[PDB]
């Protein structure tokens, strides 16, 4: 949970938006969070 | 006219460099950035000022005087982008804002609802770019349940006629 990183570090390519919203699939979390309650 | 909502799936870890990306892809004309804490707040400044973008920041820690100061400022333009927490209990409308970033989820659907505009008042062009970790899920669900939103996950490319005005 490291919230600092210097510009250094921080990759010179764009974040990837599109490969991290692949590890959060929303409707079957949402789903296991109702099944959980 | 209405809020376009968007949603970034991150890690703690990974928030900094996520925001460099929107700042470097966004058409942002004034932009509000909320953090859930007055030390987060500070923090986040800092290395926006690092990434070399201009800011300025309010929290809850601060005089009165330098808190009032540093607002009139950022509504008169003398600087592009506002770090700050939950201050106004009405919520927040200056015109030249068309990108407000959750840099730190809420917890209620209240404080969200301030967020992205002001209490009596219509629709606006805009977008709401939420950045959202694991640890965010029940506060996501729950704050779209209650409002009866969809926050959408961001797009490979966001539409310029969703949050600038009077272009493409």
């Amino acid at each position: 949970d490291l919230f600092g990183d210097d510009i250094e570090e921080i990759p010179d390519t764009d974040f990837d938006f599109e490969g991290n919203l692949a590890l959060f699939d929303k409707a079957a979390v949402f789903e296991e969070i109702d099944t959980y309650e | 006219k209405g809020v376009t909502q968007y949603y970034a799936y991150v890690t703690e870890r990974q928030k900094v460099h996520c925001l460099n990306t929107l700042f470097s892809r966004l058409q942002i004309n004034q932009s509000i950035i909320f953090c859930n804490s007055s030390q987060r707040v500070e923090l986040l400044a800092k290395k926006i000022s690092q990434l070399g973008y201009s800011c300025f920041y309010i929290h809850a820690k601060m005089r009165q005087e330098h808190r009032n100061r540093v607002f009139h400022d950022f509504r008169n333009g003398l600087c592009r982008n506002l770090v700050c927490t939950d201050l106004f209990t009405r919520g927040i409308d200056i015109q030249a804002v068309n990108v407000v970033i959750n840099f730190d989820f809420p917890k209620l659907a209240e404080t969200y609802l301030h967020r992205i505009g002001r209490s009596g008042r219509f629709g606006h062009l805009g977008l709401a770019i939420n950045l959202i970790t694991y640890d965010d899920r029940f506060n996501l669900k729950s704050i779209e349940e209650q409002l009866g939103t969809e926050i959408k996950p961001i797009p490979s490319n966001i539409d310029k006629s969703l949050y600038v005005a009077e272009y493409h």
